[PDB]
Order: C-alpha cells, then structure tokens, then sequence
C-alpha cells in the first residue's frame, strides 16, 4: 500500500494569507511522467470535492487560488489568497496503484477577530418532562476562537456528570463556531432543585458570561 | 449536470448482509469507471471497490479488508452500480459514497451502521425561550434518544436556513442526541410560526414540532 | 499516456 501522510494536522490562516499543506507518500506516485496525486476539499456535511489532479492540474471551475505542486513522494496544496469559504478539511489521494489511498486530512481554519459567544439557556420542554427525562440546554453561538469552557451550576453548586458539548464546524460565511451544552438529569432530580445556571468562559473575557433561570418563575 | 444518488444503507447485525445501490446520470455510464469509498472517524477515507468499463471487461478490484465479503457490480442498461456486502463487521460502519470517473464525481453518501443494537425512534422536543428580552430571539429543537444515525433536521421545511446551527450528534449510553438552534428578530416570532422538522429514515419517523411560547 | 476518458481525471493512467 502507498501510505500518504499529511502535515500539518491543522492550520489557522488569516484572510488574504497563504495556506500551505503537505502530503508525503511512502513510495513514488510517478507514473508515465505524471505524478498521480489528487487533492480534495471536504466542507462540513458534504462529500469530498475534487480540486487538483496529476499534482498540479486544476479541476473544472476550481478557483485560481488553489494550486498544487510536487512530484515523486512530496506534494503540496497552496491556497492563496485564503477566503472565508476555504474552511474545510483537505485530503491528498493517490492513483498510482491499487489500493487507491487517501491521506488523513488537514483542517484549515480561517482566522478572524475574537468574538464572545451569545448565550441562551433553555429549560426542559413540557413534553420531555411528561416522558420522565429532563434536559437543560445552553447554546453558545457565533464565537471565535473554538476553545471554550462551560460550567453548569444547580442551586449555585457545580455539576460535572451528564454534560455533553457539541461544536459546529467553522462557519463558511462569518468564520465563527457555535456550541451546544446539554445537562441531562432525571425528572425527579430536576424537580428537587430550583436554580439552573450555565457559565461560559471564553478567551474574550476573564469574566464568564452567566445565563440562568429559576424553575418556579413564570 | 452530473448526479449520483446512493441508497440502501441502514442498520444491520454483525454477520448480516446489505446491498447498496448507486443511480447515476449526466455522463456516458457504460464508459465510466465507478467506485465505492467509505468514510469513518477512525479510518478516514477508504477506497472500497472499483468496477471498470465494458472495454476493460467490467474488471473489479477491492480493498484487502473487504475481499471475499463485498461484491461490486453494475447494470449498464439502467446506469446503476451495486455493492453487495456479506458477513458485515462493526468496522464496516461508516458513510458509503458512490463515485464516478474514478473520483471525479461523488454522491451525497448513504450511512451503514453494523451493530446488534436496535432501531429506536427519536423524541423531538421544542425549545422555546425562558418563561417571561432583546432585539433578537433564539429558539431550539432537541432530538433525543435515536439509533442509528442519521436524522435530518430543517426549520420551516427548509425555508428558514440562515441563523441556524445544527449540532453534531453525540452518543448518550447507546442512543444519539442532537440539537438545532435558530435565531430570528423579535417581531418574527411568535407572530410567524416556526416549526422544527425531524426525519429518521431507519424508523420511518417524520415529526414536526411547532415552537410554542411557554404557559405557566 | 492516452486521454483518460471513463477513467476520470483523478483515475489511474494507461497503458
């Protein structure tokens, strides 16, 4: 098997700057004077899309800012000038020999100004409560960078069991991330306490953003 | 316009069988070399199988890990590629893409899950704001306790797409949970109705939940 | 190195 090893694993580049992504093959992918190295872009929720073929040749309707170079065992994808929509995972792929193989992928993150999250808190629905479950949800929307900490409190007391955090991939238009944090309880435990709080701590402030409700109110 | 649509994915027990189909159009199908590729978080993108054109004797080839278990075939008169999978294993779980002209064109993919766990329909709960306040208002939808992947979630049947974040599903002791948030201006809701639409093909579940404000 | 054709621009090269 021809093994493709990409580097780096990920990369954060400012708008208008160069992104350089490498791919090393374990043996030569040269083949009748043509290096059989292709590159793909995979945006969130989508299949891989073919960008470059035969190392350096442009796929149909692929923007000029994507170019590929190399031969033998060492290849690169250069993206310049980088735009918001280039947020994606990029894969190299080899057609010299069966089995056809892909690299591990390199994640390109588009850098932008730091942005604090907009935080919203949601008690359990009426419907979920009649099931016997109880889920308290915090959305932390439209922030940068991705790195964030959320802390749940019940009647002031911190709580770590039963919390699940899921981030979106970076947005193609505004370059931000969003995140859901979900505290899952038994209904019985939810109705034993009154005060629910989620505290988001982000790079943008030492002071956390606190969002809260009381089960009694309205 | 090139178009690849794969079907036939879903849940199956370890040791069981499944047949995937790939319908193609927008290129001379009988000349095309077609492949299947799968994707998983563990193994990344894996080429699975190749079937060459009539001029190349419909010659097949396979990834070492599926030899003897998977069979690729094609019906040139219907523009369809098939992938027969026998003695399936949990490591075969993933998203299976049909590709044409080797990897020039790709379908959206169909999800295969190999597990002895059972199909379970989601519960879908509307998330209206706290009982009781800015320029903007954020609503939500919680899809809880389903298996296997995937679900599709839209707002007002696709009409409302900007200001939406749909969060990746996570595993909560055997069952999947996901959320979606939607943010509109305050004059929009509750004046105009906002509905969360959730489909779970594996359980034949289609559910619409209107986001109602909370009564005490 | 004939044209690729059915093989695709990403496919392997012949003869």
């Amino acid at each position: 098997d021809i093994v493709l090893t990409q580097s780096p694993a990920s990369l954060a580049v400012s708008l208008g700057q160069r992104a350089t992504i490498s791919c090393r093959a374990s043996e030569s992918v040269d083949n009748y004077g043509i290096s059989s190295m292709n590159w793909f872009q995979q945006k969130a929720g989508q299949p891989p899309k073919f960008l470059i073929y035969a190392a350096s040749k442009q796929g149909s309707g692929v923007p000029a800012r994507f170019s590929g170079s190399g031969s033998g065992t060492d290849f690169s994808l250069i993206i310049h000038p980088v735009e918001e929509d280039d947020t994606a995972v990029y894969f190299c792929q080899q057609s010299k020999g069966v089995p056809y193989t892909f690299g591990g992928g390199t994640k390109l993150e588009i850098k932008r100004a730091d942005a604090a999250p907009t935080v919203s808190i949601f008690p359990p629905s009426s419907e979920q409560l009649t099931s016997g479950g109880a889920s308290v949800v915090c959305f932390l929307n439209n922030f940068y960078p991705k790195d964030i900490n959320v802390k749940w409190k019940i009647d002031g007391s911190e709580r770590q069991n039963g919390v699940l955090n899921s981030w979106t991939d970076q947005d193609s238009k505004d370059s931000t991330y969003s995140m859901s944090s979900t505290l899952t309880l038994t209904k019985d435990e939810y109705e034993r306490h009154n005060s629910y709080t989620c505290e988001a701590t982000h790079k943008t402030s030492t002071s956390p953003i606190v969002k809260s409700f009381n089960r009694n109110e309205c | 316009e090139v178009k690849l649509e794969e079907s036939g994915g879903g849940l199956v027990q370890p040791g069981g069988s499944m047949k995937l189909s790939c319908a193609a159009s927008g290129f001379t199908f009988s000349d095309a070399w077609m492949d299947w590729v799968r994707q998983s978080p563990e193994k990344g993108l894996e080429w699975v199988a190749e079937i060459r054109n009539k001029v190349n004797n419909h010659a097949t080839n396979y990834a070492e890990s599926v030899k003897g278990r998977f069979t690729i075939s094609r019906d040139d008169s219907r523009s369809v590629v098939y992938l027969q999978m026998n003695n399936l294993k949990p490591e075969d779980t993933g998203i299976y893409y049909c590709t044409g002209l080797t990897f020039d064109y790709w379908g959206q993919g169909t999800t295969l899950t190999v597990s002895s766990a059972k199909t379970t329909a989601p519960s879908v709960y509307p998330l209206a704001p706290v009982c009781g306040t800015g320029s903007s208002v954020t609503l939500g939808c919680l899809v809880k306790g389903y298996f296997p992947e995937p679900v599709t979630l839209t707002w007002n049947s696709g009409s409302l797409s900007s200001g939406v974040h749909t969060f990746p599903a996570l595993l909560l002791s055997g069952l999947y949970t996901l959320s979606s948030s939607v943010t509109v201006t305050s004059n929009t809701w509750p004046s105009q109705t906002i509905t969360c639409n959730v489909a779970h093909p594996a359980s034949s579940t289609k559910v619409d939940k209107k986001i109602e404000p909370r009564g005490p | 190195p004939g044209p690729p054709g059915g093989r695709g621009l990403t496919g392997p090269i012949g003869p």
